[PDB]
């Protein structure tokens, strides 16, 4: 979506474009319930938002709530679409090189452990570190973080 | 100078996994009464066999040294090369440094089977090391951030 509004009051969430900020249902999800005054000053609905976002991602949950614990322990994020670009504390999105790209999945999806690689190396191909969000059915989020071993 | 026995290998007691390293290598000839034999039985006993041997002949011939994981419930346990098991009172760091878990690049998972892998190398102090074997063998340390 396409607010016109300042930046720092999204959280710094979403892409600012100059003009407007580009900013996906998810994050959206996490500034309209934690700063309800948005609202009504860019008329958004918080279960319009949420249903538009799960036909969009499958997978909307957990970055909602991969993207909420990340600002509640004040990092700066933004969901690039596929990983959330995780950035050090202090620093605004887009300034530098994110530290790390995250993953967000929920404890039932089923997967390949050559497809969880083939994520991995997207990661790689980024010329970024690389973490697996994990969030339970409460929302919690456990890390983990990925590497290649080779001395060699 | 091998001579196969159940689900050992008595030469001088081996586990399959370790007489097949020695075979492969050149340094073991097996027998039953008196190679694709021996890997016949290996099999018939785990069929997860060629999985774990890819992983554990790769990482050994590298310098790595392994042993048993069991009593945690994971497959290997890796001290890192130049090695030494045993040590003296210990003490580089105690059945030291890396938990194996070789795995098919086509065998599925869920997410509570990853934490679950995690968790048990975590109890141990160690790294969880999940080796994906396919035509290559890729080998990735999960670390527990926080975060």
């Amino acid at each position: 979506m396409n607010l016109r509004i300042p930046w720092k009051e999204v959280y710094y969430l979403g892409y600012n474009m100059g003009n407007y900020i580009k900013i996906s249902e998810p994050e959206l999800l996490f500034v309209l319930r934690n700063k309800p005054q948005i609202k009504d000053r860019l008329k958004l609905d918080e279960k319009t938002i949420i249903k538009e976002g799960v036909k969009k991602y499958k997978n909307f949950w957990e970055i909602y709530y991969t993207v909420k614990d990340l600002i509640l322990r004040g990092y700066r994020v933004r969901f690039d679409g596929f990983f959330i670009e995780l950035y050090e504390k202090g620093i605004i999105p887009g300034t530098i090189e994110q530290d790390y790209l995250v993953y967000p999945v929920s404890g039932e999806i089923r997967m390949t452990w050559g497809e969880l690689l083939d994520i991995y190396n997207k990661a790689i191909a980024r010329k970024s570190k690389f973490m697996l969000a994990i969030v339970d059915s409460e929302g919690d989020v456990t890390y983990y973080e990925f590497r290649k071993l080779r001395s060699n | 100078i091998g001579y196969l026995f159940g689900n050992r290998v008595l030469v001088d007691e081996l586990p399959l996994i370790e007489a097949y390293y020695l075979l492969d290598k050149g340094e073991l000839e097996v027998y039953e009464d008196d190679k694709e034999e021996f890997l016949k039985k290996c099999l018939t006993y785990d069929e997860r066999f060629l999985i774990r041997y890819k992983a554990y002949k790769e990482l050994r011939d590298k310098g790595y040294t392994l042993g048993t994981a069991l009593k945690f419930g994971a497959d290997f346990r890796v001290y890192d090369i130049g090695v030494i098991p045993k040590k003296g009172k210990r003490s580089e760091r105690e059945h030291s440094k890396w938990v194996l878990y070789p795995v098919s690049k086509d065998e599925t998972f869920d997410f509570y089977e990853f934490a679950s892998k995690n968790r048990v190398a975590h109890s141990t102090r160690k790294k969880m090391l999940m080796g994906i074997v396919s035509d290559k063998i890729e080998f990735i340390e999960v670390s527990w951030k926080k975060p």
